[PDB]
RNA sequence: UGUGGAUUAAUUCGAUGCAACGCGAAGAACCUUACCUGGGUUUGACAUGCACAGGACGCCGGCAGAGAUGUCGGUUCCCUUGUG
RNA sequence: UCAUGUUGCCAGCACGUUAUGGUGGGGACUCGUGAGAGACUGCCGGGGUCAACUCGGAGGAAGGUGGGGAUGACGUCAAGUCAUCAUGCCCCUUAUGUCCAGGGCUUCACACAUGCUACAAUGGCCGGUACAAAGGGCUGCGAUGCCGUGAGGUGGAGCGAAUCCUUUCAAAGCCGGUCUCAGUUCGGAUCGGGGUCUGCAACUCGACCCCGUGAAGUCGGAGUCGCUAGUAAUCGCAGAUCAGCAACGCUG
């Protein structure tokens, strides 16, 4: 399709940040390793219960990982029950002593990626496509000082055999604008008939950031 | 003398190309009107046809032959034929016929038939045999003959000499009423006397309005063959006889042959006509 | 950039050594495209054996032999109707002076000397007097330009 | 002059008279005749029989030359034929012996370019 | 890139030289760099998404 | 060419094959060394991975190693 | 060099103007292999869950064997009494 | 422009005395990059609706979006990717599973595409002159020295490195001599010996070295492509996948 290159992979360098940051000499793979493998250990489990970002910073070799996540009370349940399991399930896969960090996201559904994973429990909850849609993207505005929203879907929707695709645009978004800070979401579902994938692009405004 | 060595496909030049003037397949025009074969029944008027082009064919083999030098390529060999037969308004109908790039086939010693004529040059003591074809107003008319290029030894002489004779025995054999297989088994005898053999595959094949319309003629002791001649049947008799056995090395150049054994070869082809008493060459100057 | 009017060009210095333009825009049409400074010894040489075997200054003689070979008129390649019609158009002084030098460097790496030194030098000579392939081919277009003149009120 | 058999032409320098030869190129040419005493750009015309004798005497000694490199080259092919060898088998098909391309390149081993139909 | 592929190449080889890179992530052995040590069609979607520190478009 | 192969399986096999002074048909799936003179007189029935091909082992044998020596390219890519 | 056509056990697969053919392939003696020939494993090379024996497995070596694989040589549990 | 002197440059200074900033010191200058300034028709004149816009001049390094990049709205072609990956569905579950042996994947009688080499004297051979930057480098640069024709062998300094290796970084170019417009000192194929290294092993199935190879091709037919300035074009260097290289490739 059009060459729509990615908002955070654009503005990467100019507004948005680096998930990850630490310095390493002679030692990027095994890091880059280390990072592929805890973002797969928090990857299901914590997408059910509606994680935003994941961020692996590298303190003097011992820990630094950090968890946003939407709703407390199920990545941290009763004290030590579920925080220190994956803790200590963190400290024997990852060969340092992790000290988990664990963080909720101020607001409800706000994040490219969180929108991404409204709509995609939805549309898996076979409600209505379209109102999933509406539903979800009037729950996907919201983020306080939000200025354009750009909702898009491709894929089985609704189990249909056609790679069907909706395009919603709401307000300034401009993709081309690099003082855009546009976030970037996406999620696929596994239907029963196959997978629907789900692209937000959340534009908060026209903030040079520099 | 030292023995030549085996044969490769040298690089084949480009190809001799052909005036519409002489028509050609219907593949030239919509694939989907497969007006070919034509009505194969041979009739005086394509008889007619046929002898001019087979007198064609055979002047451009002569031509081709008397070519023929040690030092001569066979590229030279099909240009000055092309020439002749062209300057006689034919096609050539091996030219293209099932992915073959030149307008004679040129079989070199070992080579069984439709050689594919290239870089490969002629040399004394070779035997070389000749094949050219015509095609006009929708006939066509094939032959080849082999011709001793240099002062060849004496094994070699034999071998030719013996399938000429297999020719016009094979030839000669042909009279109405007879049954078809008899000319393959007039030369295997002729082939018995001497020890020779004779490939069972690259045989006789009907000659018309079509290059192949499927009458075999196979060249050996076929009791199974029923096919009785009758009058008015144009088909090529090509005995070939080689020094060894019927095993052979295709060469790497398909069209053109070789023998496994190393051994020379020898073809000639003459399309007959059955008279009311007999036998008539039409490809004959 | 054409379809939007005239075509802006690079400016041209004089040489170091003689100290004009004509003398400068031969040596870049020499110029085999690549080396300079051997390309500028070459047309130097040349220009010092023309010096030489005509006794007067290379620049001048130069400027004599591009007036022999300087063009009047052009034949553009427009198609009219489906008919190769050729419109002669008159040719700035721009225009005729490189195509001149150009002749004159195609027909010089033609020759057969020793070196490209001495046949630039037999080229500029034999441009000058008027015994050369560029004053031939100066002869010939203007006599086909004048052939034709029949096509040539279309004014294009 | 006179040598083992190949010319040397009348304008070519001594090393450049070596180099024809299939046995002498242009650096065993330099190597030869800075081994004899013979300059490379002296021409052929230039040349003393005593220098032609001993250069032939210093060549056919210590250099294969074109009967040495004949009697290498070829012995040497047929002898890795004859062990079956596949830089044989490149040399029976006519390809490349070293395994390089032989698929559409290599015309001076299979021949020149052509056309099949 | 059969999984048992993928443990061939990880499982210990009989020799020096049979050793490969074979990129685990996905399972693509060609085009597999040192510095990094992955395929290309992984590599571009693991870059923008930004989680490598340090990585970003060039412009000069 | 500081050390050609050994064949070191095969070479075992060589060694018990000439001590006992027995020719056998050896199926060799060694194809990377004829470099020892030795094997000269041993069928080395030769593993081009169709089958085990028989090759001879002669005395000018050496300087080219032992896996087409029994082809592994059948080829005829012209109508065979 | 790659692609098409043809052999082949494989000449791996797909891509077939733009948008295939100095391509994925920024790297085929084993490997790459996806293909074939042949020899081994078969809950399997790889795993997960239920057991059931269990204190062994598993390792360091030898041998046969193309090698897979198999033979055993020697170590033989760490929990804490439920058994893991 | 400010800052900035180390590993870096060295005028203003000394010490090297050969080995060059190389050294002590030197911020002065790039250099090195942190910040900033500085093209915004900034000023003026001219048409134009008194408007945009345009032209021209001037200040300006940049002039009329400075330049080079980085910007893919809506959608476009079931193009391509179940062999990157998951994936709905079907099939085997004892095989299409599965390890290994060997081969092929490099095979070729060809068609096409793309490139290097040429087809020369602008150049070939031989020798001397002076300039690049980016780099890349820990089991890698790996030098000096040497055996070596030359691979290659040692060999490890300085080296996780503006320091040391890549040379105190080139080539083309400059010069001198030859060659004398030719199957050529072109041009490299082509293969042979022997080795040389990596590699368990280089026949398919690496490359290189000493030698020799001297073909076609004498500048390309129809037809065709690219290029608006650092552009066409030539030459050289480096980096990646690389233990060995198919790379004449790709990225610079």
């Amino acid at each position: 399709m059009g060459q729509k290159i990615n908002p955070h992979g654009f503005r990467l360098g100019i507004t948005t940040e680096w998930k990850s940051r630490w310095y390493a000499d002679k030692q990027y793979k095994d890091y880059v390793k280390e990072d592929v493998a805890i973002r797969k250990l928090l990857a299901t489990g914590l997408e059910r219960a509606g994680i935003a970002d994941v961020e692996i910073e590298r303190t003097r070799d011992r820990v630094r990982v950090d968890i946003h996540t939407a709703r407390p009370g199920i990545v941290i349940g009763r004290r030590g029950t579920e925080a220190d399991r994956i803790r200590a399930d963190l400290e024997k896969l990852t060969g340092k002593q992790v000290q988990l960090n664990i963080l909720e996201v101020k607001n409800p559904e706000s994040q490219a990626q969180l929108v991404a994973q409204g709509v995609a429990e939805q549309l898996s909850n076979r409600v209505a496509f379209r109102r999933a849609m509406r539903k979800a993207i009037q729950s996907a505005m919201r983020q306080p000082n939000v200025k354009g929203i750009r909702v898009q879907c491709s894929g089985r929707l609704g189990g249909a055999e056609m790679s069907r695709s909706e395009f919603y645009r709401e307000g300034r978004v401009p993709l081309h604008t690099l003082r855009a800070d546009i976030d970037y979401g996406l999620y696929e579902a596994k239907t029963t008939f196959g997978r629907i994938g789900v692209k937000v692009w959340i534009y908060k405004g026209d903030i040079v950031g520099g | 003398m030292s023995v030549r060595s085996a044969l490769r496909p040298g690089v084949l030049s480009p190809t001799l190309p052909v005036p519409k003037s002489i028509p050609r397949p219907e593949y030239a025009w919509k694939p989907t009107v497969q007006e070919g074969s034509e009505p194969w029944v041979q009739t005086p008027e394509v008889i007619e046809k046929m002898r001019v082009a087979g007198r064609i064919a055979a002047g451009a083999l002569a031509e081709a032959g008397r070519a023929v030098a040690p030092g001569v390529t066979t590229d030279e060999l099909d240009r000055i034929a092309h020439e002749y037969m062209i300057d006689h308004g034919a096609y050539p109908s091996t030219l293209g016929y099932k992915g073959f790039p030149k307008s004679c086939c040129t079989s070199l010693n070992e080579i069984i038939c439709h050689g594919i004529p290239d870089s490969t040059v002629i040399e004394d003591g070779d035997i070389v045999n000749i094949d050219v074809t015509a095609y006009i107003d929708g006939v066509h008319g094939d032959t080849n003959a082999t011709f001793l290029a240099g002062d060849v030894s004496e094994e070699h002489r034999l071998l030719v000499e013996r399938t000429h004779e297999a020719t016009m025995r094979a030839i000669k054999a042909v009279k109405p009423g007879r049954a078809l297989s008899v000319v393959g088994r007039v030369i295997e005898a002729y082939a018995n006397r001497f020890g020779y053999n004779v490939v069972r595959d690259f045989t006789g094949h009907g000659i018309g309005t079509t290059f192949h319309n499927g009458l075999v003629v196979l060249h050996y002791d076929q009791p199974a063959v029923e096919t009785v001649l009758e009058p008015g049947m144009t088909f090529t008799i090509e005995p070939m006889i080689n020094l060894g056995t019927l095993d052979y090395e295709i060469w790497d150049d398909g069209w053109t042959v070789a023998t496994t054994d190393g051994k020379w070869t020898a073809q000639f082809e003459h399309t007959l006509v059955v008279t009311e008493d007999g036998a008539e060459i039409l490809t004959q100057l | 950039m054409p379809r939007k009017g005239p075509a802006p060009k690079r400016p041209l210095v004089n040489d170091p050594v003689y100290g004009s333009q004509l003398v400068t825009q031969l040596v870049n049409k020499v110029l085999l495209e690549g080396k300079k400074s051997l390309a500028e010894r070459i047309v130097y040489g040349a220009l010092e054996q023309a010096r030489e075997k005509t006794g007067t200054d290379p620049v001048v003689t130069l400027k004599r032999a591009l007036d022999n070979v300087k063009p009047a008129l052009e034949v553009r390649s427009r198609r009219v109707g489906g008919a190769t019609y050729q419109v002669p158009v008159e040719v700035r002084p721009d225009r005729s002076t490189t195509l001149a030098l150009r002749w004159l460097v195609n027909f010089s790496r033609q020759r057969r000397e020793k070196t490209m030194v001495e046949r630039l030098a037999n080229e500029i000579l034999d441009a000058s007097n008027g015994l050369g392939a560029s004053v031939k081919r100066r002869e010939d277009t203007h006599k086909m330009a004048e052939a034709n003149r029949a096509f040539a009120h279309y004014r294009w | 002059a006179r040598l083992v058999g190949v010319d040397l032409p009348r304008d070519k320098r001594m090393e450049i008279a070596l180099t024809y030869i299939y046995g002498i190129g242009r650096t065993r040419s330099n190597e030869i005749l800075a081994a004899t005493g013979i300059d490379k750009n002296m021409r052929t015309k230039d040349l003393t029989d005593d220098q032609v004798t001993v250069l032939r005497d210093y060549i056919e000694g210590n250099l294969k030359v074109e009967g040495d490199l004949r009697r290498e080259v070829q012995a040497d092919i047929r002898r890795k034929i004859e062990i079956g060898c596949y830089q044989g088998l490149r040399h029976r098909r006519g390809l490349p012996v070293r395994g390089q391309r032989t698929k559409t390149n290599a015309r001076t081993r299979k021949g020149p370019k052509r056309t099949i139909a | 890139a059969k999984k048992a592929l993928v443990h061939k190449a990880n499982k210990k080889p009989k020799f020096a030289v049979r050793a490969y890179t074979r990129c685990n992530k996905c399972g693509r052995p060609h085009s597999v760099y040192r510095k990094f040590g992955l395929c290309r069609i992984c590599l571009r979607e693991m870059a923008h998404a930004g989680e490598l520190p340090g990585v970003q478009k060039s412009s000069w | 060419k500081k050390g050609p192969f050994v064949d070191d399986h095969l070479l075992k096999k060589v060694d018990v094959q000439n001590e006992k002074n027995t020719k056998q048909v050896i199926k060799t799936w060694s194809r990377r060394s004829t470099i020892i003179p030795d094997f000269i007189g041993h069928t080395f029935a030769v593993h081009d991975g169709r089958k085990h091909v028989p090759v001879f082992v002669t005395e000018a044998m050496v300087g080219h190693k032992l896996g087409e020596f029994a082809p592994t390219r059948t080829f005829k890519g012209h109508i065979k």
